[PDB]
């Protein structure tokens, strides 16, 4: 529901119009496969010695 | 919290059991309309500072 | 005024950062995604005056 003006006509327009706002991931950079299931994992590595 | 408490008190096996914290209480919520804001042309970053 | 130098300077010597080709979320279908590059930043001094 943000509100833009259009010069060109002079109008309020909303966002939704001029853009498709989702909740998505903050980073698309690794993706998981459990068994051939995609999935989601975390890696712990041990603190030295 | 208030389930707990309300079993404490007949509990028999504590002598006080009360709860650390403050009380609830009234707040008062003011619902800026934004497009009404816009009607007024009114940047919302200009209500908020005020 | 000594502003407007600054001003000027931070605009022209600007550092871009591009994105990539094919980036995800990415559409299906596609096999190519190529890293884009672009310098916005003076190295030389007839670039700066």
């Amino acid at each position: 529901n943000i509100s833009l003006k259009s010069k060109t006509n002079g109008s309020v327009i909303k966002l939704s119009d001029v853009a498709n706002v989702e909740i998505g991931s903050q980073a698309y950079n690794f993706a998981i496969l459990e068994n051939g299931k995609p999935a989601t994992a975390a890696a712990i590595q041990l603190s030295p010695g | 919290q208030d389930e707990l408490m309300a079993m404490a008190a007949k509990n028999k096996k504590f002598y006080m059991v009360w709860n650390e914290g403050l009380p609830q209480g009234d707040n008062i919520s003011l619902k800026i309309d934004r497009e009404k804001l816009s009607a007024l042309g009114v940047k919302f970053s200009d209500v908020s500072d005020i | 005024s000594i502003s407007d130098v600054n001003n000027a300077i931070r605009e022209n010597n600007v550092e871009i950062a591009p994105g990539r080709l094919g980036d995800l979320p990415a559409e299906k279908g596609q096999l190519i995604t190529i890293p884009l590059s672009a310098q916005g930043q003076l190295s030389s001094l007839e670039q700066f005056k």
